[PDB]
């Protein structure tokens, strides 16, 4: 009954993976910039739908923050699971979890579904922003399992282009006001379009600090 | 047998959604949730799901607890199974949080475990749609709306079109009158979909409002003065 | 090839496998339940067994009760109702431990068509095959008759008819109006509809005569008619 | 699937197996008033063998014999259980099992694998079981679709219609025990293909003065053989 | 009358830039026995990160084995040494994940909190892991009512290394001498930032 | 049904052959090519990895005991993990420090159990473990998805391992120092990659020593490695 | 051919093929028939024979004092069926004082045919059962694979049991003032319309009032027989 | 496949599962064993890469316990699992039975493993055939072959793995009953070498006695190749 | 122990001494006893140290889960709900007498929760071993409505009754206001050697290493 719906194809490669690859690639963009002395993550989004209901970035911990691209659903559940495991990493130790132990457990969360028997993988890509004693982390964590560490990354659609444009305006000494510009420029390569997360506890842009920007 | 089961394609869909959609929509059900300053409502057709069969009984409106409801649409079977899913959900959180789950709860709740669905390939989406409206602790009302895909947002007005509510909210733009005003804006924009005149006995209205939290219908002879009082 | 499981929707978002049980279910023999102005009458024409001369007289019996007053028939296959009769019963014990009173009838009916509708999720169980009659009929309230389909789907009746030739035994039935008729002036009626006998018919009701709770017809009502 | 039925009736599976039993050394089975003889040929493979390793007539219990047919793991795993079994029975009830009952059980676990209520596909496996019960001598014949059948005399193996049609023939109910053993031998030297001797057939029998199981050596071999014809 | 069967203490002290751990060395039997008297108490987590545990010495050895595999699947995940408080908060939870059945053991935390600032970090525990964070000194074992005599009379702030030696080998070996089932050698280790002091002690085997 | 959507993932071919642990092989020759050798000194352990990335082949298993990495990264880190726990309760269980080659036997156990029961597929990735322990001093193992695994001297595993191993056994000999073994490592993976010079921006590189009885484990940075890159480079 | 794979699917047709193959494996067992006046019941099967040196398959069984069967299909099953019912029958006699109504016992019976039919990974029993009881009355029953039962005034399966059909509706009218030689050479003669009957080939076995289940002896078989003739 | 059976009937009536872990089988190494008086010799083939393979990791000439060897050819994987179960199996017939596992017990025991996978739903059949050698209860040496259908057999001189055939048809018309250990070796090593190259590192020969389990160092088994060439022309 | 809280115009005010014993011994001088459970909650404890201190923080991050997940201000209701499950699984055992203050929605709610899984909506109580000189105090001079200031001096003049009178408690006397709006926490709200010569001491062995 339990088996595997994700399969070594006759190359090596794990169709299902590529397609919910392709699926995410498909998806609204959302990028991350790692400035000097901060982190950003920053998302795009008919006059009947509430705004504050429909939140891409959300808050996993005090200063840990997640955005994501691809399918809603997986990412409300995995969502749950990673505030789950943070109660649980502070419930042991003490104190806040680590960004990069976090970002570790969500993918062997998500390894877990690439090889257990009768499901699918996430149809998502997160990027997983947070501060910790040891700095500033932006963690990209892919529908396969994998995770990357990142100084600065774009998870949607064009991503390519995008990809181009942060390598080309992106500077490793650089303040948060000055990655927050480049990261607005990035996406609109309006203020109510916009969703941005700032690393104080991991804090979510109002409507006004966007449209100053 | 990519299409079969609930894995991706090679275009990264999951067509079995769409499909669940679709039966959704084959219903021929038409249900509309809009809110008031203070107040929402739910109008939705007595018809049932595509003589002497008992028109009273057929309703697409459940209570979920007293002061939350909801509207299902789509095949009957799911429908009562989600509204027996809803109510558990709602009586556990009211044991294990002390307290009434609000709307918003409610429907990301109902969204997980349908994710649930949409993930493990051995059980079937369920082809069901749903409106639920209440009053949460800041005494405003909430209406969310949910699909077999999992995805549930907050509106101020929902069909489960779009630029006959757009039309009518941005015309509008006492708590008696404001309950008054958002009933007849309902029962105008069900009208106006449906592109039909109205039966005062084939349309059910619910309503949640700050005066009266509980969720309550409206008597068939309300919504007659009401569809009387259009086009007049 | 969307249509060999229950768990697979076709493009168009139907379900195939519930469109063949309903195919099956319209080739069984009839049924019917009639709420007449004193009493609910159930009566099932068993045509499929004309053949069979050996089975015992009047031995096949497709009605059932629960509690006394709930009428409970079917068409389709005499495992899967009786399956669903053995969990309406069981539903109805469970409530009787948990309240103390006999459990009422829609909560009954809700109970049955989740239970059937849960059999047509998943890819490893067979989806029951018989649609569903409860019926029943008190003093105050007169009658209420629920016809459950095989996909879970609920609805209430002043009279209905499962099985083959359904349609007209509906049109004979809309003919009149029977809310303003007693249960022995149907009797008669129900046994004319089937002609256009003592021993492929079930007959049941009801009704005052009988203080409201389920009896076979005696005989010597029967035959008259 | 395994439990799939066929269009006409049957399972696929134990037809199947039915082709999978008649492979395999031949055996005859005779049942007379004084006891129940067992004998098998012996298809040594090559010379290097241990030709006492590979065995055919096992004994369930102290009374009852079997010899089998088909896939040796699985008529091993069977013959084990069948012995697990009459122990568990000698214990509880502390007398020597019934024939009929052993071969009961040994048909219960052989269709385990439907799961009507574990083993997951039938056993390719046939066993003539014969032994001695408070009834007297007996031998019964149960195949993989689970059928046992009693019978006064049987063979099995790949020469199995070639041994049966010689017992049909040169079956009698009077004849005695020392009969049954020429018999089993005439008809194995027929139906076998190699020169009979010792250390070529392997016999044993159950008799009914003492309902032990009694496997034959040389010089019980050269004694039948040295009267027949 | 459990944690009688070993005997045993452990004592913790701070200073400035400094940190004293010490214990007794003896392992006892039914009370009386004196079996072993290189018994010690003292377990190192990481450079940073010390425990004391005293009490039944099977419990000892066991929690040490917790402690040892949990830091170091936390290091070896992190790439980097457990932080003090986090060693201290595993610690209290591991013992309360065995209210019920517990190990009769009281361990004592001592370290550095690193901020480069070297803040030295004491908790004493009880069986449960309620847990006492205190800023100058940490008493656990059978002779806890005399340590917390010595160290209440005795105790400097802000002494160097020496002084701390000093000052918790006196209270360490004062408090012991009063004790039957506790003695027979003391360890003491000193851990300033850039080093550690270990000594013995010479002390009664009475 | 189900068995009809079902793959038969553990499951014989004709040949006597896995299909699904020929794939993952095929994967991991379509992985980024992973190399190790043993020195006098310790063990040696290179790989070959946009410009915004901020080590994803050699990881650490335990203070004795280090993993280069080859195939799909997700399922090695779950290995590594896995790798890591079992490390841990040896040393819970026995108060001694895991023998390199009982690590590998039961991480190779996992391997190989996924392709022997249930009906989930194998485990896409191959390990060089490098370690040292006092039975048998300094030790690289090789393992593939199957669960089978070797003993190597020096060994690489990857894209053009061929080109690879030929570098390896024409250069590799018995007595190198940790130098000499660095500037081998370089050269076999300038050579799998077809380049006359190795970039040290694509570089990973470390090494387990025995020093004073102590195992300590170095994991190279960049500029280090630009350092060998140099000496490697005049001669 | 795509939906008759498992024992879940419904065909277009609104049939379930697996079952009715189950079924289709009734027809093929060897014919029984069962008769019954107003205080008995007779059942007479043909005793299946493979070879000359075989022994009669058994075609009924006693599952209690007043309740006995007779099979048709799989005989595994039929025997798995009959255990379920001798457990159930002494369960009943042990936790209470009296004997199992037989309806009860028989809708227990279908309730076990019809749990098979619901899932994949089972399939449905692949025999039918007659059984012949006296509770208060002679009463026949007829169990089905798809968990259909009926109750008959006389009742007959197996091979070619269409002549055996024709006989019992030419005959029906008598069985109930018939008396118990009658009736036992009513349903005999039936059963030689199936076909020569013998005691070794015929089984017959009666049950009524104040009579429990038992089989006839060969004797009183052999008399009979003659009678027949 | 978490319980869906692996192995099944064929139309003809063959179980094609057993037959590929055949195939497995014949695609692994050639391993020969000889039994003697009070003694058994095994001698496995080996294949390495030189210059690069540690040549003392692999272990085709197990240990089993303190009495009983084994040698396997087919999956390394599969033959690990198996031993380490052997060996467990071994360790709880010492502990019941407070006695050493006979070698015939430990067949059997590989045996019914083998059956067992090849019986039950959702596992696949070990791909690996083993000779094992060992002394029974009776002091007897004994050495038994179990194939991967679950079917085992006692053999005075057997051969598995690839080419196992033409090892079969040599050790037929040489081996001699008993023989002293200098010419057992000698005839396990020139059977072995019927099918491999000839080279002291394509062998592993050791010899079981009474007291333990001995490799043969390598300074004879050279010796004994040269003398092989010498015979060889 | 002595813990103590009130319910004042528009706040909640919890007192605590901070004092541990290990029995007859003072085990800790500056023992903290009030427990921050989220912004708008705060409880103290009673009892077996370990049983409150580990119940607390596993309160404490349930409510910070379940605000995540219902971006709602979390609700006293639940935390008391929540308390009694856990109590009242463990049939009296892990004993915690809490006092439970916050302010939500529906206002200032105080709780005091029982061992065994009762609870009780109060405007004042107090737990612990000086629970009944608190409580004394609290009676003599409580009143309904009075401002934060007459609160606090309120609970510190109980808290010091406790200390003064129970030979369990002693120490400082920490105090938390908790408003609908934030919180602020008092920790010291109230406050009411030899040098030995260097190498005094014989060692038989010493051993330096360096990090």
């Amino acid at each position: 009954y339990s088996f595997s719906l994700t399969t070594f194809s006759p190359t090596g490669k794990l169709v299902q993976i590529e397609y919910a690859l392709n699926r995410v690639s498909s998806s609204s963009p959302a990028l991350g910039i790692r400035a000097k002395n901060g982190v950003i993550i920053a998302t795009e989004k008919n006059e009947l739908i509430e705004e504050n209901s429909i939140f891409k970035i959300q808050q996993i911990s005090e200063h840990i923050g997640i955005v994501y691209a691809g399918m809603p659903g997986d990412f409300r559940v995995l969502l749950k699971r990673a505030r789950k495991e943070a109660i649980r990493y502070s419930l042991q130790y003490g104190s806040e979890i680590l960004v990069k132990e976090l970002v570790k457990i969500i993918a062997s969360i998500v390894q877990e579904f690439t090889q257990t028997g009768g499901v699918r993988p996430f149809g998502l890509s997160l990027l997983i922003c947070g501060v910790d004693v040891y700095g500033y982390h932006l963690y990209q964590i892919d529908p396969s399992g994998c995770y990357f560490n990142w100084m600065a990354t774009c998870v949607g659609k064009d991503y390519q282009n995008n990809m181009s444009f942060l390598e080309k305006r992106y500077n490793k000494d650089i303040e948060i006001e000055d990655a927050i510009h480049t990261a607005i420029l990035t996406l609109k390569e309006n203020e109510k379009n916009i969703e941005i997360g700032v690393a104080k506890p991991f804090k979510i842009l109002t409507q006004n600090e966007i449209k100053d920007y | 047998y990519d299409r079969h089961l609930t894995i991706f394609s090679p275009d990264g869909n999951l067509y079995q959604i769409e499909y669940a959609i679709k039966a959704v929509k084959n219903t021929n059900i038409t249900s509309v949730g809009v809110k008031g300053e203070n107040c929402a409502v739910i109008i939705s057709q007595k018809k049932m799901a595509t003589k002497l069969l008992d028109y009273n009984n057929i309703t697409n409106i459940y209570n979920i607890t007293d002061e939350i409801g909801c509207s299902m649409v789509g095949m009957p079977g799911d429908c009562l199974s989600m509204v027996y899913k809803a109510r558990s959900e709602a009586s556990e959180f009211l044991y294990s949080n002390g307290y009434n789950v609000n709307a918003e709860t409610l429907c990301r709740n109902i969204c997980d475990k349908i994710q649930v669905y949409t993930q493990h390939a051995y059980m079937r989406l369920h082809a069901c749609s749903g409106m639920i409206i209440g009053i949460d602790e800041n005494n405003k009302p909430e209406l969310f709306k949910f699909d077999p895909s999992g995805f549930c947002a907050g509106y101020r007005a929902c069909v489960i079109s779009i630029s006959v509510l757009e039309r009518l909210l941005e015309k509008r733009k006492t708590i008696d009158e404001d309950i008054r005003n958002t009933t007849i804006l309902a029962i105008e924009a069900l009208q106006t979909i449906l592109a039909f005149d109205l039966k005062a006995s084939e349309i059910e209205v619910a309503i949640v409002s700050t005066k009266n939290r509980n969720f309550t219908q409206i008597s068939e002879k309300e919504i007659d003065n009401y569809l009387t009082y259009i086009a007049e | 090839g969307y249509d060999l499981s229950v768990s697979t929707f076709s493009p168009d978002g139907r379900l195939y496998q519930v469109e063949y049980i309903y195919k099956s279910i319209n080739n069984n023999n009839t049924a019917l339940c009639l709420e007449c102005k004193d009493g609910i009458i159930c009566c099932c024409i068993n045509s499929n067994m004309d053949k069979n001369k050996m089975i015992k007289k009047n031995s096949y019996n497709r009605i059932y009760h629960v509690n006394n007053n709930i009428i409970i028939t079917y068409s389709g296959f005499d495992g899967d109702a009786r399956n669903i009769i053995d969990r309406a019963r069981s539903e109805a014990n469970t409530y009787y431990y948990n309240f103390h009173t006999n459990i009422p009838l829609h909560i009954l009916v809700n109970r049955i068509s989740l239970y059937i509708h849960a059999y047509t999720l998943y890819w490893h169980m067979r989806p029951f095959a018989a649609s569903i009659i409860i019926s029943s009929f008190n003093e105050k309230d007169k009658g209420d008759i629920y016809c459950i389909e095989p996909n879970g789907a609920c609805y209430k009746y002043s009279g209905i008819v499962i099985g083959k030739n359904k349609e007209m035994f509906k049109t004979e039935i809309e003919k009149k109006d029977y809310k303003d008729i007693n249960v022995r002036d149907a009797i008669e009626d129900i046994y004319k509809f089937i002609l256009t006998l003592q021993n492929l018919v079930n007959f049941s009701w009801i009704c005052k005569e009988s203080s409201y709770e389920f009896q076979n017809i005696h005989e010597e009502i029967l035959t008259p008619a | 699937g395994v439990n799939t039925f066929s269009p006409e009736g049957r399972l696929f599976q134990v037809e199947y197996a039915l082709g999978a039993i008649k492979l395999g050394s031949t055996a005859v089975g005779i049942c007379v008033n004084d006891g129940v003889i067992l004998a098998s040929e012996r298809r040594i493979s090559s010379t290097l063998i241990e030709k006492d390793s590979v065995e055919k007539l096992l004994s369930i219990d102290d009374h009852i014999g079997c010899a089998m047919s088909g896939l040796m793991a699985d008529a091993r795993t069977l013959i084990d259980y069948a012995r697990v079994e009459c122990n568990h029975y000698k214990f509880i009830y502390n007398e020597n099992i019934n024939i009929k009952s052993c071969v009961e059980l040994i048909s219960e676990l052989a269709l385990d694998f439907s799961n009507l209520s574990i083993m997951s596909r039938p056993f390719g496996v046939a066993l003539l079981i014969g032994g001695v019960d408070k009834n007297g001598p007996c031998l019964w014949y149960t195949e993989p679709s689970g059928t046992n059948t009693r019978f006064s005399a049987a063979s099995i193996g790949s020469a199995q219609e070639g041994a049966e049609l010689l017992l049909q023939e040169n079956y009698k109910k009077d004849m005695t025990f020392e009969q049954a053993e020429i018999l089993a031998l005439t008809v194995l030297r027929q139906v076998m293909e190699d020169k009979l001797s010792t250390s070529n057939v392997e016999i044993c029998a159950i008799k009914k003065s003492d309902q032990t199981f009694y496997k034959y050596n040389t010089d019980d071999i050269s004694r039948i053989i040295d009267v027949l014809p | 009358s459990i944690y009688n069967y070993n005997g045993g203490c452990v004592l913790g002290m701070s200073g400035s830039n400094c940190v004293a751990i010490a214990c007794d060395l003896r392992l006892g039997a039914n009370t009386f026995t004196t079996v072993s008297t290189k018994f010690s108490k003292i377990f190192k987590m990481n450079n940073n990160v010390y425990v004391g545990l005293s009490g039944l010495a099977t419990d000892i050895q066991t929690l040490y084995e917790i402690l040892r595999y949990r830091v170091n699947l936390y290091e070896v995940r992190q790439d980097a040494e457990m932080d003090v408080e986090c060693f201290a908060n595993m610690l209290s939870s591991i013992l309360y994940s065995n209210r019920f059945s517990p190990y009769f053991v009281n361990p004592i935390v001592v370290g550095f909190k690193l901020k480069v600032n070297y803040e030295p970090y004491l908790t004493a525990y009880d069986l449960i892991g309620a847990k006492c964070e205190t800023r100058d000194f940490v008493v656990n074992g059978v002779t806890s009512e005399q340590l917390f005599g010595m160290c209440e009379s005795l105790y400097v702030k802000d002494q160097d290394e020496n002084g701390l030696f000093e000052t918790i080998s006196q209270c360490l070996l004062s408090a012991l001498d009063r004790d039957c089932i506790s003695g027979w050698g003391a360890e003491v280790l000193v851990l300033t930032p850039e080093k550690i002091i270990k000594k013995k002690l010479k002390a009664r085997m009475d | 049904m189900a068995r009809r959507y079902d793959s038969r993932t553990t499951t014989f071919s004709p040949e006597g052959r896995l299909y699904q642990v020929e794939y993952a092989l095929e994967a991991i020759n379509n992985a980024s090519i992973t190399i190790g050798l043993i020195t006098k000194d310790g063990v040696i352990l290179g790989a070959d990895k946009s410009k915004l990335i901020d080590y994803e082949k050699i990881y650490k298993i335990d203070k004795h005991i280090f993993c280069g990495v080859a195939g799909l990264n997700a399922d090695a880190n779950i290995l590594i993990n896995q790798s890591r726990l079992y490390a841990q309760r040896y040393l819970y269980n026995y108060n001694e420090v895991q023998p390199v080659s009982q690590l590998v036997v039961q991480i190779c156990d996992i391997k190989q159990s996924y392709t022997q029961y249930g009906g989930l597929r194998p485990y896409g990735v191959s390990f060089l473990i490098g370690g040292y322990d006092t039975k048998d001093g300094y030790q690289l193992y090789h393992t593939d998805p199957s669960g089978n695994y070797s003993g190597w001297f020096a060994t690489a595993i990857g894209t053009n391992n061929l080109t690879a191993s030929s570098v390896l056994k024409q250069e590799w000999k018995n007595d190198m120092t940790l130098e000499e073994g660095l500037l081998l490592a370089l050269k076999t993976l300038a050579k799998s990659t077809d380049t006359e010079i190795p970039k040290s921006e694509k570089i990973e590189l470390a090494y387990l020593t025995n020093k004073d009885g102590e195992v300590y484990q170095k994991y190279l940075t960049e500029k280090e490695i630009e350092e060998l890159i140099k000496l490697y480079t005049q001669k | 051919n795509l939906y008759d794979t498992d024992n879940i699917i419904y065909s277009p047709e609104g049939r379930l093929y697996q079952v009715e193959y189950a079924s289709e494996a009734i027809k093929q067992g060897t014919c029984a028939v069962a008769i019954k006046s107003k205080d008995y019941v007779v059942v007479s099967g043909l005793k299946k024979c493979i070879s000359k040196l075989s022994f009669p398959q058994e075609k009924i069984f006693k599952i209690d004092d007043y309740i006995g069967i007779s099979m048709s299909g799989i005989t595994s099953d039929a025997k798995v069926l009959t255990k379920f019912m001798q457990n159930e029958c002494l369960s009943h006699k042990f936790l209470y004082n009296e004997n199992i109504n037989i309806e009860s016992l028989v809708r227990s019976v279908a309730d076990k045919y019809q749990k098979n039919t619901q899932k994949s990974s089972k399939r449905a029993f692949g025999v039918g059962l007659m059984i012949a009881a006296y509770h208060n009355e002679p009463c026949i029953f007829e169990t089905r694979p798809n968990g259909s039962y009926f109750e008959y005034d006389a009742l007959s399966f197996g091979a070619r049991s269409h002549a055996s059909k024709t006989y019992l509706e030419k005959n029906l009218h008598l069985f109930e003032e018939c008396s118990l030689e009658e009736l036992i050479l009513h349903c005999l003669k039936a059963l030689k319309c199936s076909l020569e009957l013998t005691i070794s080939n015929t089984a017959l076995a009666v049950v009524g009032k104040n009579h429990p289940w038992q089989e006839i002896s060969s004797l009183q078989l052999e008399e009979y027989l003659s009678k027949v003739k | 496949s978490y319980d869906r059976a692996i192995t099944v009937f064929s139309p003809d009536g063959h179980l094609l599962q057993v037959e590929h872990a055949l195939e497995a089988v014949k695609k692994g190494g050639c391993a020969v064993a000889i039994k003697s008086s009070n003694f058994a010799v095994l001698a496995v083939e080996k294949k390495n890469i030189p210059k690069l393979q540690n040549p003392k990791t692999t272990e085709k000439l197990i240990k089993l316990d303190e009495h009983n060897c084994l040698a396997f050819a087919g999956l390394n994987a599969d033959a690990r699992v198996l031993v380490n179960k052997t060996r467990l199996e071994c360790q709880r017939y010492y502990l019941n039975m407070d006695e050493p596992a006979p070698v015939d017990y430990i067949a059997k025991y590989v045996a019914k493993v083998q059956q067992k996978f090849t019986h039950r739903g959702g596992v696949r059949p070990f791909g690996i055939a083993t000779l094992i050698a060992g002394f029974k209860n009776n002091k007897e040496i004994c050495i038994y072959q179990t194939e991967p259908s679950g079917i085992y057999a006692a053999w005075k001189a057997q051969a598995i793995g690839k080419n196992a055939k033409i090892v079969q048809e040599f050790l037929e018309k040489n081996y001699q009953e008993n023989m002293e250990q200098k010419d057992c070796i000698f005839l396990a090593l020139k059977a072995i070498f019927e099918v491999v190259e000839l080279s002291s590192k394509n062998v592993e020969v050791a010899l079981l006695t009474e007291k333990d389990l001995t490799f043969i160092e390598e300074q004879e088994i050279n010796s004994m190749v040269e003398l092989i060439d010498q015979e060889r022309t | 122990t002595t813990i103590c809280g009130l319910v004042c115009q528009n706040a909640v005010i919890l007192g605590a001494d901070t004092r541990a014993t290990e029995g007859p011994i003072v085990a800790d001088k500056n023992c903290s006893k009030l427990h921050y459970i989220s912004k708008n909650i705060w409880c103290a404890g009673a009892g077996v140290a370990g049983d409150l201190e580990h119940t607390t923080l596993w309160l404490q991050h349930n409510v910070e889960l379940h605000r995540l997940n219902t971006n709602t201000q979390p609700r006293v209701s639940m935390c008391v709900s929540r308390l009694t499950q856990e109590l009242f699984k463990y049939q009296g055992y892990k004993v915690c007498a809490i006092v439970l203050g916050g302010v939500d929605v529906n206002g200032p709610q105080l709780y005091g929760i029982h061992p065994h899984g009762s609870s009780c909506l109060l405007p004042f109580t107090a737990l612990g071993s000086g629970s009944l000189n608190a409580m004394a105090v609290l009676e003599a001079k409580y009143r309904d409505n009075m401002t934060i200031e007459e609160g606090k001096n309120l609970v510190c003049e109980a808290i010091c009754a406790g200390i003064f009178n129970d030979l369990g408690s002693g120490g400082n006397v920490d105090i938390c206001v908790i408003t609908k709006d934030s919180y602020q926490h008092i920790r010291p709200y109230k406050e009411p050697p030899t040098i030995y010569p260097k190498g005094t001491t014989p060692i038989l062995s010493e051993k330096i290493e360096y990090i």
